[PDB]
């Protein structure tokens, strides 16, 4: 709101610092610490990446303890088979989730 | 009325499963209000030692719950030691912020090439500003202050209300990083110091802690309308929804001070900090000034702050949007 | 420095004034004073004007004549205003918005009495009912364009007035001088006299037409509708026929059966019916 | 000091009686002819309006720094009707109230000699009215030595209240011309 109500004074463009969201998912383990754990989603590495910084193609990308995830390229985010580390809330959820432990 | 009986309802069939959805639970209560029902149960999960999904919950509720319903449950808790002080960190922002701020630094693929063709294409003080601003949106909490320490001449070129433009930008890039406040603004004029408070304010943005305090004392002590309204903007800025009467008071002093810059930003600042609250004295307070002032600015910022003061109340509001829309 | 936010509300009584010194003195670029207040930095309300003598010849503004300028105010104060003058206001009469060599000496001369001082432009000749063309200006610094200055601060996003005219653009904007926004004063109590404007008494809200003139033009507009309607089955006959032309170049020059016989029935119908209903009211009314 | 002053001046019926040199009419002419140039050798800024006090109780010269014009205003006089006075007043503090001057210390100095059919508790309202709005007034009165001069003694006693001194009268029997009295009176003599 403050933002779009820049054209009476521009110095309320910055505003939208609020709005702008972290779309990411943090692992946290119960030391409210960060492992690092990895991530794995089944989407191509072309559907999700930013485009030209200034095996033909794979269906396959891992991503670290912080992870850039946004809501499209988060449904199909999941982890591996089997880890030291599994996500009590669901991964399509998002958001910064806990990671139950298993022995060590 | 309808919602919040389903919502009932809906919490306590939760509260009867074999495998208790509590992540579901606290979505509801934090829909429903009710903070004490939440506290009750989160004192309940630290005696029953679930930290794991304890903690998940704490997480879901300083994402989703508003800054009133945090405080009315830290509150509540205050009526083991070591995880009711972790608790009591990640449900009022403690590492909460900090977090992101750490996964944005660390997450920070910038491209600075877009921005050096837009410079080189910049001739004027509006594509200057513009690219500030743009600069500020590309940082946010990633903290790289590249070109502001590059390009000091071509940031110094800008004046009057610019540099409360680069200082704001310099909040926004500094978002999160309420630890170096005071510390990290000593880097760097009345519209100089007006900026740096809006910076303040920025980056405690929705964060109450003892920087409301200090612009509080620097709007006090505030002699020039341009630093005035530049506190008014931090102070505002970092305590929305935290309804305090001094602020409240200070920011109604600064406006009753009937000068245009420094009124906008006090009546902006007055929405800010009473946002959602409904008092028929803030309201009927700013909308009598709105009536009376003879100031277009001030009127701008008075209605964006009777606009914010009623965030929530849905219903509840339709005599003031008929009163106003006449 | 000044903001590019700056806006003149200029108020009813003060533009109807500026609109009959215009439509009064005609070539004559008419002048007069402005009387206001800086509310603040970025306001300026003119609140009225009043008229200069324009003495012989005024082609070009005539060095505002102080002792007449000084009486005005002095009488002024004395029966109300206590207001100091905001600026200036001249008549270009189809010319445009813009100004000339003389206009910008002489805001030099306003702004070194009050730097604030503002220079209004109308045209009277180019003014219609709904848009009254009318500019509010400030004079550019050479000193500044020369060194490297835009003498405008750009808080705002308010520098969207009309994309400024050609005309003004070539006579010497954005260069020695730049465009005030304008506004008005709405008060709703001054509307409701402009609205009496047009206003018709009862004595002819009620009034029949004399009957042989409405019988006599009645059968008159009757006649043309014959012909018109001869014509009209002329025209649709050869209208489907061929259409190369019919589009647009087959109604130039030559009359239009179906739009005429539009027109005579409106006409016709609207006297006719309000006629009668004024009849039947009458005869009841007055019984 | 700055003064804004208007000269009533009475030209009733009574006022070809020539017990002053040559009639009262004349007497008259010249005592506001020497207080107006007394009013103007004060602060040039003082200004001078004219009331003439008869059945149509009317004013003649508004507030005005210039004399030629009041004087041929008052030249332009001739004597008829009674006096009524309360209007006079009335009217008078009316045009001191709309004086363009506001810093002008209100006057009004009222040639009034004639008999006065006021009735004193009206003579007393409107001296209070006078004195708490701020309006000094100096009285001058000739002919009737006794007819009125209680009563206008009366009346400026009741604007002066306890020290109400801007208040005063200047009561003169017949003799010469209305000019050595109204030189050496101490309303002049003040000046």
């Amino acid at each position: 709101l403050v933002f779009t109500q820049f054209w009476f004074w521009f110095p309320l463009s910055h505003f939208l610092s609020l709005a702008y969201t972290p779309t990411c998912v943090i692992g946290l383990n119960k030391d409210l610490k960060m492992p690092k754990v990895q991530y794995k989603s089944n989407c191509k590495p072309s559907t999700f990446a930013y485009p030209a910084p200034l095996e033909p193609e794979p269906n396959f990308q891992l991503l670290d303890n912080p992870a850039r995830v946004m809501p499209a390229q988060l449904k199909v985010l999941t982890m591996p088979e089997t880890c030291r580390y599994q996500p009590f809330k669901p991964l399509s959820i998002g958001g910064i989730i806990i990671l139950k432990d298993t022995s060590e | 009325q309808f919602r919040n009986k389903v919502l009932r309802v809906l919490v306590k069939i939760y509260m009867n499963l074999e495998k208790p959805d509590f992540i579901n639970v606290c979505q509801c209560l934090i829909f429903l209000d009710d903070p004490q029902a939440v506290s009750d149960i989160l004192e309940k999960l630290v005696k029953e030692d679930n930290l794991l999904m304890a903690y998940q919950i704490c997480f879901d509720l300083y994402e989703s719950a508003s800054q009133q319903f945090l405080s009315s449950v830290i509150q509540n808790l205050r009526t083991p030691k070591d995880q009711t002080l972790k608790m009591i960190k990640i449900l009022s922002g403690e590492m909460a912020i900090e977090l992101h701020l750490q996964f944005l630094i660390r997450n920070n693929n910038t491209d600075l090439m877009i921005l050096k063709n837009t410079k080189d294409a910049v001739r004027n003080s509006v594509c200057h500003t513009a690219t500030v601003i743009a600069n500020s949106f590309m940082h946010c909490g990633t903290t790289s202050d590249q070109f502001l320490r590059d390009n000091l001449e071509w940031l110094a070129r800008a004046t009057n209300w610019a540099k409360f433009t680069a200082t704001a930008s310099l909040g926004v890039i500094h978002k999160g990083h309420e630890k170096e406040a005071l510390q990290l603004m000593a880097t760097y004029s009345a519209y100089q110091e007006g900026g740096g408070l809006y910076a303040l304010g920025l980056i405690h943005a929705n964060h109450g802690g003892d920087i409301i305090d200090y612009l509080l004392n620097q709007l006090k002590n505030a002699s020039n309308d341009i630093v005035r309204h530049g506190g008014s903007l931090g102070l505002g800025l970092a305590a929305m929804g935290t309804a305090r009467q001094d602020v409240y008071d200070l920011l109604k002093t600064n406006l009753y001070q009937d000068d245009a810059v420094t009124g906008e930003a006090a009546g902006l600042a007055l929405g800010l900090v009473m946002l959602g609250s409904k008092n028929a004295q803030a309201i009927e307070d700013m909308v009598g000034y709105a009536q009376e002032t003879q100031h277009e600015k001030i009127l701008r910022g008075l209605a964006v702050g009777i606009a914010l003061v009623m965030y929530g109340r849905m219903e509840e509001a339709d005599a003031l949007i008929e009163s106003l829309c006449r | 420095a000044v903001d590019t936010a700056e806006q003149v509300y200029i108020s009813s009584l003060a533009l109807l004034k500026m609109l009959k010194h215009g439509r009064a003195g005609v070539p004559m670029e008419v002048m007069g004073l402005m009387l206001g207040e800086f509310v603040d930095d970025y306001t300026v309300r003119v609140i009225d004007v009043f008229a200069m003598p324009q003495s012989g010849t005024g082609v070009s503004v005539e060095a505002v004549d102080p002792v007449f300028q000084a009486k005005m105010l002095d009488m002024l104060k004395q029966t109300g205003r206590p207001e100091m003058v905001v600026g200036w206001y001249h008549s270009h009469p189809g010319f445009g918005c813009w100004l000339s060599g003389v206009d910008i000496n002489t805001q030099q001369s306003f702004e070194a009495l009050s730097e604030r001082a503002v220079a209004v432009v109308v045209d009277p000749i180019q003014s219609v009912k709904g848009k009254v063309v009318i500019d509010a200006f400030r004079l550019i610094n050479a000193n500044m364009m020369v060194l490297g200055h835009e003498p405008r601060q750009t808080t705002s996003n308010l520098g969207h007035l009309n994309k400024p005219s050609i005309q003004a653009l070539i006579h010497g904007l954005n260069r020695h001088y730049y465009s005030i926004t304008i506004n008005y004063r709405k008060n709703e109590l001054e509307q409701k006299m402009l609205l009496n404007l047009h206003k018709k008494s009862w004595m002819e809200g009620l009034t029949l037409q004399d009957y042989s003139e409405h019988c006599k033009h009645n059968e008159s507009v009757v006649k043309e509708m014959l012909e018109l309607a001869k014509n009209y089955n002329k025209a649709v006959e050869e209208e489907d026929k061929m259409t190369p032309e019919q589009l647009a170049i087959k109604n130039v020059g030559k009359q239009d059966p179906k739009r005429h016989l539009e027109e005579h029935v409106d006409v016709l119908m609207t006297s006719n019916i309000v006629q009668c209903l004024a009849a039947m009211l009458d005869t009841v009314v007055f019984k | 000091v700055l003064e804004s002053t208007m000269v009533c001046v009475d030209n009733s019926e009574y006022m070809r009686n020539g017990d002053f040199l040559p009639t009262r009419l004349q007497a008259q002419q010249d005592a506001v002819n020497i207080v107006c140039h007394s009013k103007t050798r004060s602060n040039p800024e003082n200004n001078v309006g004219l009331i003439t006090l008869a059945n149509d109780c009317e004013v003649l010269t508004t507030l005005t720094p210039d004399t030629g014009r009041i004087l041929s205003k008052l030249h332009t006089v001739q004597p008829k009707g009674k006096i009524t006075f309360c209007t006079g007043i009335r009217v008078a503090h009316l045009a001191l109230k709309h004086r363009q001057g506001k810093n002008h210390k209100m006057r009004i100095i009222a040639f009034v000699g004639s008999p006065v059919e006021d009735n004193e508790k009206d003579l007393v309202k409107l001296a209070k009215r006078l004195k708490k709005e701020k309006v000094n007034v100096d009285i001058i009165n000739f002919g009737e030595e006794e007819v009125n001069t209680e009563k206008l003694t009366a009346f400026v006693n009741t604007l002066n209240g306890k020290d109400g001194t801007g208040s005063h009268l200047v009561t003169v029997p017949p003799g010469p011309s209305l000019a050595d009295a109204l030189i050496s009176s101490p309303i002049l003599a003040g000046e």
